[PDB]
């Protein structure tokens, strides 16, 4: 069983200068909260500890991007980082990440705001991303795949019951994952651009994710 | 390492 | 309306040495067939000619990857290119694209074979990718978004009727798109590696897609 | 250009 009630509790349980430095600080800060969020996802802690590491190292980036995007539904053409800094189109452009910034807004933030994606639907999507059967090295990808199927099974039932007149809402939610996949890959590149150049301090936790 | 210790 | 019968007809209507050179030759060859496939997709030709160019330039890569992956369901741990060449794990590895080759098999080809994705479900997924509302420059992304919603609306009804005992099959199909997104991005990189080095001939049509 | 002509 995969009750959406607890996935929502996981989302509820983990909520609260230079733009580049703030980005790195926020990512490192929210990596800790991500672990506490994952622990609260049903059946995640039951998996082998090595698979938990693989799933978190494989989805931490998309998981955090989905978090601040939904968190930025209220900001007017901008992004709200975990450090409390609001990065708008001007600061992002002057920071050299104007292109990927626009993508985050047009493909994620704005799309989330238009359909009024609630925190239950957000958690289910993040739970789906967490239960990634494509992660390399998983001792039992089938079990991870089974948990994923349980997740979007509870989500679809939630959407049909919560929004009975939006039959395509369930499909619309899942169809934001491809954008999250490509956006995450691009954001990860900039993180290496930031780290590689040494221009921006990289803290321990984020540093560990950026390494082998 | 830190990820391993935080999960435990 | 978005009848799955014609989408299947579109799939049915467009079916038929050095690995690197064969890859480039196949991609260029299938770019022409892709245009004929798109023309046969319902309502695509009705869109403005400029939006058709944007959608094809934005999804041609994923569209072709989805084609040869499903075409390679019968090949044993290998990929069948449009030129008739079978690229296996050894030839791909010796070609420097062993990593992305494994991804194609574990994330797409093998996943397609296990669930027995039929050509109707393949066409709908490719039609969904074609109707990408996230494509930049679209004069009316809402119309493209409406066509996409019509597509997966017909697909879900097809899955519920064709596979009534696989309630999660519709979601399972859409959840292969994130992999197709990342795999396409990586394949596109290798294409630039191939073109940039000049080591591999790049034909006209493929050359046009690799440029502005 | 070729993409434009093929669609027409
Ligand atoms: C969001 C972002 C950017 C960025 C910021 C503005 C505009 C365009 C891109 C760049 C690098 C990393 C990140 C990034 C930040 C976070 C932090 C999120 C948070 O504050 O909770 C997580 C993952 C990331 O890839
Ligand atoms: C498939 C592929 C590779 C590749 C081939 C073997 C193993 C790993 C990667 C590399 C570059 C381009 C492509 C590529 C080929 C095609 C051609 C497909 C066809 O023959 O129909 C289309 C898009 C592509 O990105």
């Amino acid at each position: 069983d995969m009750p959406v009630e607890r996935i929502l509790e996981a989302e509820l349980a983990v909520e609260p200068n230079d733009p580049v430095t703030n980005i790195c600080q926020a990512a490192d800060k929210q990596l800790f909260t991500l672990v506490e969020w994952a622990k609260r996802i049903p059946h995640f802690s039951e998996l082998p500890l090595d698979d938990q590491v693989i799933l978190l190292r494989a989805g931490w980036n998309e998981l955090l991007i989905a978090s601040f995007s939904h968190r930025s539904i209220a900001v007017k053409d901008g992004i709200l980082l975990a450090t409390g800094l609001h990065v708008h189109r001007n600061s992002a452009h002057s920071a050299g990440v104007g292109a990927i910034f626009d993508r985050v807004l047009t493909e994620l933030v704005s799309k989330m705001r238009d359909m009024q994606m609630d925190k239950t639907e957000l958690g289910c999507l993040r739970a789906i991303v967490l239960f990634n059967p494509d992660s390399k090295g998983l001792s039992n990808p089938a079990e991870v795949e089974a948990l994923r199927e349980k997740v979007y099974a509870s989500l679809e039932a939630y959407c049909k019951h919560k929004y009975p007149e939006q039959p395509g809402r369930f499909a619309k939610l899942l169809l934001r994952l491809p954008a999250l996949r490509s956006i995450g890959l691009k954001c990860l590149e900039h993180l290496f651009f930031f780290k590689l150049i040494g221009d921006t301090p990289i803290d321990t936790f984020l540093m560990e994710m950026l390494e082998a | 390492k830190i990820l391993h210790r935080l999960l435990q």
